[PDB]
């Protein structure tokens, strides 16, 4: 009676201690991974900015080629009153590109399992 | 080669169900001081094939006035859900890797009652409808406590990812951290699949049987992954696969043992069991497992 | 005796061995002999997309090492 | 406002019209309210996810919960009405008149 | 005292599940307010960097702000390591 | 483009709503609503709302359409509006949903009180007498 | 009608959830956060009538960011003209837009 | 794409097997010759539904434990569980769980 | 029911209304409406009979449809501007959805059909609660967004409500249906001044609540729900019939009674906005309400109807339970016209 | 309203770091220790200007500094680094814990060499 309850409580306490140690170790490992990501972030940000700018410039050049016959069109005209930089929308970067990479950029993370 | 992977996941599960029928018959026979099927096949191994051939050849008794659409749809849904719930599981690497794999499994289990409801309604009999209502009430009642126990246990895993459970139990099994929740989970999985002592209830009949035994094996594998964490070495996953399969087999044989050992409950008795013994303890242990990581500064990593 | 039950169980065990192992082997064949890369949280997805772009063969698993730095 | 939003809005409108028809079977009326709330959940989730408004990720679930609670009450009412007549027909609820 | 003891003994018989559930829930409510490791858990949660630490523009009046992570000034995680 | 999978999902959603809005044989209307709920869950999941889609599909379908069916048986342009950046090493949906306890104390209080009152109200209404 | 109990008591019962740019968890930023911040700072204390008549530029930008209707119109015009030219045969897409480019990290 | 294809394969295999089972014995010729509405089942269904609604709120608890506001989150989680227990107790003491 | 449960449900209804009144987030306003609806149903079904169940199910259907419409309006407003604060809507379609939802919740025409039937089905105390406390939250929301409303739609529904109440009250012998049609007409009067002055809306609401409380408590005291049952009260409680006649005269808008205060003020306000025809029609239509109030007064206190012999036994007993605020309600509903300028208190 | 100005394609041309994410993760800690100053300059400029077009030269600087870091790695201890990254690349989650020994060897080599 008392012995069975004591055995149950004792094994519960042993499990609690073991998982305390293991979970603290896991917290430290996660902090290490986050530190690695933080160290790598600036290079990725630079590459991302440069890639976005290249795609925008390519789309602008193609628009300049295409819109030469439209009377009231202005090439590279913003739709916002503000001069502040606006993060480009997904259709602005992949609008004129091929379907496969449009579907990639749109649903690759969602569909990857 | 994803299709080959899907077939290599599906076909072996159905074969395992077919031979689980034979295993259960032989285990019950030897527990009852007799032999099981040992004539059809060298050691009874041809018995499931003979049963399948006989069932698929025998006339199907369509009620001739029942709802044809639902009468066909119910076994389709049963088999589809039973085969789908194996996709989320990691052995060690899952066929499909889901962020919320546990929640997906819970949602599939929640759907599983529609087959019972539709089969009961289609039979065009008051007594069959009453039995179906009993079954649905029991199933939803016990899936309540299944969900609560599941979230209480997962509060130590750190997320709903089923693979992380392997990382959580790298040193010790989750059975030692929480055995009472595991006991209530085992009883609730017995109740959920309508296995004894909670078993109060041609082609399509075999289809339902296959779905039920697939859910039995699936639930036992889920319990093994959840509470008995097998060690995994990334350069040799065969060790994890063998260990996980052995634990799943042991749990299935434990269902057979429980079937062979006990009488069955009444409907009101199992309703009272759940609603007055499991739910209070489940809520109390849910509070305890919410508080414990904060008290002991042992919160799992992922967020 | 009781071991008369063992054959069928063995068969069942084999049927439970096939899925898991199969996935592992496929995950090595379609991912260049390594574990299939898992992508939660969309940062790992970004790493995979960067590797896929810098591979030059449109496969992320092909790893460009220190020999690619010139 | 793209085509998906208009599709969900017209789904809500169809559910509302179906509720306002009342052929019979008050259970169908409850089903129509239920489809209305489902469309509301879908469109609110789409709007909140698209605009990356992190906090209102709460409100779909809450909406569901509250609407679901409402559903429960409605079912109770339906049941009780049947207990008086043996059927949930709409035309039996004509004791009270203008 | 005596009546409470009689009530607890009478409930521990024929109603052990309810007694256990109420005891466990009461412990789950009370114990966190007394444990000294709760602040440790809060600190561990604070030390988890999910975002990039944006540097501050130096203005000649920031002695406690490091210029490099290796510098002694700045928060440390030795308490975490010793845990 | 995969011929606007989101658009065709929304079209199936509208078709299912038309299907059960005619209200034929309330079991058939319930099944049409179940199909519509599954399609809407697919829409939300394909959009990126994994947790909210699974909440639909679990709570909505497996509980309350189930209770509706139980009670009934007892009786007689896309891809464009999307983002450019990433989320970090976490999912924004989970953090925002997760934030209700830290941020949404008032919401938790009112919702819990409402649910308790709902239990009391159901029992009182079904009391009979 | 509206009894502003929160302002009198300083409670903040539900104001944390009213706007995009109000202290999201983990400092996650709303897509239209910059636009909403400008619209709010334009219209603060000015009153509803003057806010509606005088802060129309910021609200128009905020609305545009939220729904992107004008961007959709421009993109559709570009795609439609490109389709007309390719049907006529006097325009050819470059290798970049056919998937034949050299990708960058 | 993977999940949709897996679902389609599962449903296709189930359908193929059920139809072949339903038509294999159809090739060879053979002979080929109420009210009660008990109230307790509706109540158990509604209780399950009410409980289910409570279950959804907690669902986010695994993620709720990383907030730096551990006191507030713990208080609100315990409040939700206590109110669930109070719902169970009220339905217990009012003969709502009887047959 | 249990008094504890009844008190809990009443406080839950009041807390829902309060939640609607004090919140600044549209979700919290919707939650308050949901809480109010959830706790209101058992109050309507406190006394069990088939008629009360029918009234409760009709009320639930109407209010749930209105709540779904209101949430649709909220989500559309969020779509066209990512705002959750209750203020000007910013969307024409959303405002209409919101206006129809609130009109359905209030009972304004053409969404009036549920009010007479629900009021007839439920008891007198439930009707008092339904016709007094259940108008505060929708009217408060309307006041908060009054700068958004299209005046054409609101004024159309107000005039329709006044006409419908006046015409529908003429055909009634049941007292609860008379109260319901009177409430519809008074709601029509209240919503016609929202586009111009919410203070006049609140003043009309307060005066109407006072008169309705007095009339319902008088009807409960002399436990009558029909004209002929009320015609027997003079043979037991003539003073109650006299007070009821004075209250009915006040409810018809006769000076110098209190009921003249709102319409007068409202008319006055509507004249400052160069609106002449509409107040004229409103007063001419209110003459119908006065007609059926006067018919009730004729049948109750101005003439002596035949009685029965058993009434003699009722002469030997007195009321065990009393309303403390009934005299104050009568006085406030009949004799507050001299204190009209106090409306500057922004009541 | 106005014309959005974009840099020319020549302005965006830079000598790119063409190593995979496994190599980057293997080097990340020492990379953050060594190449910190240009990285912080770039990130401070990036959160202050709120404009990619105003931060391009700092991005070129961080690319150059990363290239210099990897050239130093290549020159002194290519083999130790290669073995360490092979381990990181194998794991699907790219966990540091899985190959501690490889990391230790790499750490000793860099300290002696650099
Ligand atoms: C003061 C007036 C008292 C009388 C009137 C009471 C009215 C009804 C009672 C319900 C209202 C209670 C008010 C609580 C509002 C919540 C907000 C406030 O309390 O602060 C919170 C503090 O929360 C605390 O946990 C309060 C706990 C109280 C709730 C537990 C029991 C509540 C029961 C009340 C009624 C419920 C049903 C009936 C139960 C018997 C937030 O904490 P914090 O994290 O710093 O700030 C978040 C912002 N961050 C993220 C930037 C940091
Ligand atoms: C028909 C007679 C009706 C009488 C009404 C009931 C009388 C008993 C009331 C008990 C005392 C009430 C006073 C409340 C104490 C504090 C008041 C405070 O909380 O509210 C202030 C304001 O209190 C009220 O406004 C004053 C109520 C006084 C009502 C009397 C005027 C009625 C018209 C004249 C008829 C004659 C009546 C006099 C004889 C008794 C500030 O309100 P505010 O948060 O800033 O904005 C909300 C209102 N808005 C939206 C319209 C702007
Ligand atoms: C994967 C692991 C599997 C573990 C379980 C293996 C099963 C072994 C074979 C036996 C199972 C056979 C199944 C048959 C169904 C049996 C179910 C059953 O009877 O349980 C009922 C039983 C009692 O009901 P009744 O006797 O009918 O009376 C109640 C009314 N007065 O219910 C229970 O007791 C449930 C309790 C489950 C275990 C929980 C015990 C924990 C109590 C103390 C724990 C303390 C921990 C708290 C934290 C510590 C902090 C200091
Ligand atoms: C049947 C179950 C349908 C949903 C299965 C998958 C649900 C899920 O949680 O995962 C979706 C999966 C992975 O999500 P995460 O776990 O977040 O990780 C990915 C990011 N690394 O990705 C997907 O969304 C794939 C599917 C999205 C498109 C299709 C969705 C399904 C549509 C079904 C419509 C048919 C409904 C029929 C009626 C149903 C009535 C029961
Ligand atoms: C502060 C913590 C609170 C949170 C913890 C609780 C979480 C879950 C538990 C509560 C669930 C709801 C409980 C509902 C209570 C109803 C009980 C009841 O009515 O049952 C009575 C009988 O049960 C009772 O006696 C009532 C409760 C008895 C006391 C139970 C424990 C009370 C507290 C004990 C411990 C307190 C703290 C620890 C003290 C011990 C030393 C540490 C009748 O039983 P029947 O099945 O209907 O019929 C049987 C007769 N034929």
């Amino acid at each position: 009676g008392y012995s069975m309850f004591a055995v149950g409580i004792g094994t519960l306490l042993f499990g609690y201690w073991s998982m305390m140690k293991w979970n603290r170790e896991r917290r430290r490992l996660q902090i290490e991974d986050f530190e690695a990501r933080i160290a790598l972030m600036p290079l990725f940000q630079a590459e991302k900015d440069r890639r976005v700018l290249q795609m925008l410039r390519e789309n602008l050049e193609e628009e300049a080629i295409i819109m030469k016959d439209v009377p009231d069109w202005k090439v590279g005209e913003s739709v916002f009153h503000t001069t502040r930089w606006v993060t480009p929308m997904m259709g602005e970067l992949y609008g004129l590109r091929t379907n496969e990479e449009i579907l990639s950029a749109t649903y690759g993370f969602i569909w990857y399992t | 080669m994803f299709m080959i992977n899907i077939l290599s996941l599906i076909i072996p599960i159905l074969l395992a169900v077919a031979f689980l029928t034979l295993v259960e018959r032989k285990v019950l026979g030897y527990m009852q001081l007799r032999k099981g099927p040992n004539v059809v096949g060298p050691y009874g191994l041809l018995q499931p094939i003979a049963d399948a051939l006989k069932l698929f050849t025998k006339e199907p008794l369509r009620p001739a006035t029942s709802s044809i659409s639902m009468f066909i749809i119910a076994p389709i849904l049963a088999l589809s859900l039973a085969l789908t719930m194996w996709v989320p599981l990691p052995m060690p690497y899952p066929l499909i890797n889901m962020n919320l794999g546990v929640l997906f499994m819970l949602a599939m289990s929640s759907l599983a009652v529609y087959s019972i409801l539709w089969s009961g309604w289609a039979s065009n009999s008051k007594y069959a409808l009453i039995g179906a209502l009993r079954a649905v009430a029991q199933t939803i009642s016990y899936e309540v406590t299944l969900a609560i126990i599941l979230l209480s246990v997962l509060l130590m895993n750190g997320s709903y990812t089923l693979s992380t459970l392997i990382t959580t139990q790298e040193h010790i099994w989750m059975i030692f951290t929480s055995w009472p929740l595991a006991m209530m989970w085992f009883i609730s999985t017995l109740a959920e699949t309508n296995r004894a002592p909670f078993d109060l209830t041609a082609g399509p009949f075999a289809m339902f049987f296959m779905a039920e035994y697939a859910n039995i094996i699936m639930m036992n594998a889920f319990t093994a992954i959840l509470f008995l964490g097998a060690s995994h070495d990334p350069h040799t996953p065969e060790l994890y696969t063998i260990n996980f399969v052995l634990k799943t087999l042991a749990l299935t044989i434990t269902f057979l043992w429980i079937r062979a050992s006990y009488p069955r409950f009444r409907y009101d008795q199992l309703m009272h069991l759940l609603w007055k013994s499991f739910l209070p303890l489940t809520l109390a242990l849910c509070m305890w497992h919410i508080s414990l990581p904060i008290m002991t500064a042992s919160i799992p990593p992922q967020s | 005796m009781w071991f008369e039950i063992l054959p069928g169980i063995a068969v069942m065990a084999a049927c439970l061995f096939i899925p898991g192992m199969a996935t592992a082997h496929i995950h090595k064949f379609t991912n260049g002999g390594k574990e299939k890369r898992v992508a939660h949280f969309s940062y790992q997805w970004n790493l995979m997309e960067r590797d896929r772009r810098i591979s030059g063969v449109n496969r992320y698993h092909v790893t460009k090492g220190l020999e690619n730095i010139d | 406002m793209p085509l998906v939003y208009m599709n969900i809005i017209m789904a809500f409108a169809i559910a509302l019209a179906g509720l306002l028809m009342y052929r019979s079977h008050l259970m169908s009326s409850l089903l129509c309210l239920e489809g209305m709330m489902l469309s509301l959940f879908i469109m609110s989730t789409l709007i909140i996810l698209n605009t990356h408004f992190t906090l209102a990720n709460m409100m779909p679930i809450i909406l569901l919960v509250f609407a679901a609670c409402e559903a429960a009450l409605g079912l109770s009412l339906l049941v009780m009405v049947s207990n008086t007549y043996g059927t949930d027909y709409v035309q039996n609820l004509n004791l009270l008149q203008c | 005292a005596g009546r409470i003891a009689s009530f607890l003994k009478n409930a521990w018989a024929k109603e052990p599940v309810l007694v256990a559930s109420f005891a466990i829930g009461g412990l789950a409510i009370i114990l966190p307010s007394l444990s000294p490791y709760t602040n440790y858990a809060i600190r561990i949660n604070r030390a988890t960097p999910y975002n990039y630490p944006v540097p501050l523009r130096d203005d000649g009046n920031m002695p406690d702000v490091p210029s490099h992570p290796q510098d002694p000034q700045g928060p440390s995680l030795e308490w975490l390591k010793n845990l | 483009m995969t011929m606007y999978i989101a658009f065709i999902l929304s079209t199936i959603f509208v078709i299912g709503f038309v299907g059960f809005s005619s209200k034929p044989s309330p079991i058939y209307g319930g099944l049409g609503l179940i199909v519509s709920g599954g399609v809407g869950c697919g829409i939300v999941l394909n959009f990126g709302g994994s947790f909210l889609g699974l909440m639909v599909f679990l709570i909505y379908l497996g509980g309350m359409l189930v209770v509706f069916g139980y009670t009934t048986a007892m009786a007689t342009g896309d891809w464009v509006i999307y983002d450019t950046g990433d989320s970090g090493f976490f999912s924004e949906e989970a953090m925002g949903i997760a934030a209700l306890y830290s941020y949404g104390t008032w919401l938790v209080i009112v919702t819990g009180w409402s649910l308790l009152i709902g239990v009391v109200v159901i029992m009182e209404i079904t009391r009979g007498n | 009608p509206f009894f502003d109990v929160q302002k009198r008591l300083g409670l903040d019962l539900d104001r944390w959830m009213t706007i995009q740019s109000a202290e999201q968890p983990h400092k996650i930023p709303g897509r239209c956060h910059a636009f909403e911040k400008e619209w709010i700072e334009c219209a603060h204390g000015i009153g509803g009538i003057r806010a509606e008549k005088e802060c129309k530029i910021e609200f128009d930008d905020f609305v545009e960011c939220l729904l992107r209707q004008k961007t959709m119109k421009r993109l559709s015009a570009i795609k439609r003209q490109r389709d007309k030219l390719i049907k006529e045969g006097k325009y050819t897409p470059p290798p970049h837009h056919l998937g034949k480019e050299d990708p960058r990290p | 794409m993977n999940i949709m294809l897996t679902l389609l394969t599962n449903v296709t295999l189930a359908s193929l097997l059920v139809l072949i089972a339903f038509w294999l014995p159809q090739l060879n010729a053979y002979s080929e010759k109420r009210l009660p509405f008990s109230m307790k089942f509706f109540l158990v269904a509604i209780t399950f539904l009410l409980f289910d609604l409570e279950i959804a709120l907690l669902l986010p608890l695994p993620w709720a434990s990383q907030t730096n506001n551990l006191k507030t989150m713990l208080t609100m989680a315990l409040f939700l569980l206590i109110l669930l227990a109070a719902s169970l107790a009220y339905e217990w003491t009012q003969k709502g769980l009887e047959w | 029911m249990n008094p504890i449960i009844y008190t809990t449900l009443i406080m839950t209804v009041m807390s829902g209304t309060m939640l609607v009144m004090i919140s600044s987030h549209w979700l919290l306003i919707w939650i308050g409406f949901e809480m109010n609806l959830l706790a209101m149903i058992p109050v309507l079904m406190k006394n069990f009979n088939p008629r009360a169940t029918e009234a409760a199910t009709k009320y639930f259907l109407t209010q749930a449809t209105a709540s779904m419409m209101l949430m649709m309006a909220i989500i559309i407003n969020l779509l066209y501007s990512g705002q959750w604060t209750i203020t000007k809507m910013f969307n024409p379609v959303a405002m209409t959805m919101m206006t129809m939802a609130l009109a359905m919740k209030l009972g304004l025409s053409p969404f009036h059909f549920w009010v007479p039937e629900v009021t007839q089905g439920i008891s007198l105390q439930a009707g008092l609660l339904l016709l007094t406390w259940q108008k505060l939250a929708p009217l408060s929301v309307l006041c908060q967004i009054s700068q958004s409303i299209n005046p054409n739609l609101m004024l159309t529904m107000a005039m329709l409500s006044i006409l419908i109440g006046g015409w529908g009250g003429l055909n009634q012998t049941q007292l609860r249906k008379i109260m319901a049609y009177s409430s519809i007409a008074h709601m029509g009067w209240m919503t016609a001044v929202l586009p111009y002055n919410t203070t006049m809306t609140i003043l009309n609401l307060l005066i109407y609540i006072t008169m309705t409380l007095a009339m319902f408590m008088l009807l409960i005291h002399s436990s009558a729900t029909t004209t002929l049952s009320l015609s027997h009260t003079w043979n037991k409680m003539p003073v109650i019939t006299s007070l009821m006649m004075v209250t009915l005269l006040s409810m018809g808008g006769l000076p110098p009674l209190s009921g003249f205060m709102p319409k007068w003020m409202i008319i006055q306000e509507m004249t400052k906005n160069e609106s002449i025809i509409m107040p004229t029609l409103m007063a001419m239509t209110a003459l119908l309400n006065l007609y059926f109030y006067m018919r009730l007064a004729y049948s109750s206190s101005l003439t002596m109807f035949p009685s029965t012999n058993n009434m003699k036994m009722k002469w030997q007993f007195e009321h065990t339970k009393q309303m403390k605020l009934l005299p104050t309600m009568i006085v406030l509903s009949t004799l507050v016209l001299p204190m009209t300028p106090a409306l500057s208190s922004l009541n | 309203p106005g014309i959005v100005e974009l840099p020319t394609l020549e302005d965006l041309k830079v000598q790119e770091v063409k190593v995979s994410s496994s190599v980057l993760k293997a080097a990340a800690h020492h990379y953050g220790a060594q190449c910190d100053k240009p990285n912080k300059e770039f990130m401070l400029c990036r959160w202050e200007e709120k404009d990619p077009r105003r931060c391009l030269e700092e991005g070129k600087l961080v690319n150059q500094c990363a290239l210099d870091f990897f050239r130093q790695i290549k020159r002194h201890c290519a083999e130790p680094f290669t073995e360490y990254w092979t381990c990181i690349d194998y794991s699907g989650l790219q966990l540091f814990r899985h190959c501690r020994k490889q990391q230790a060897k790499f750490d000793e080599c860099v300290l002696d060499k650099l």
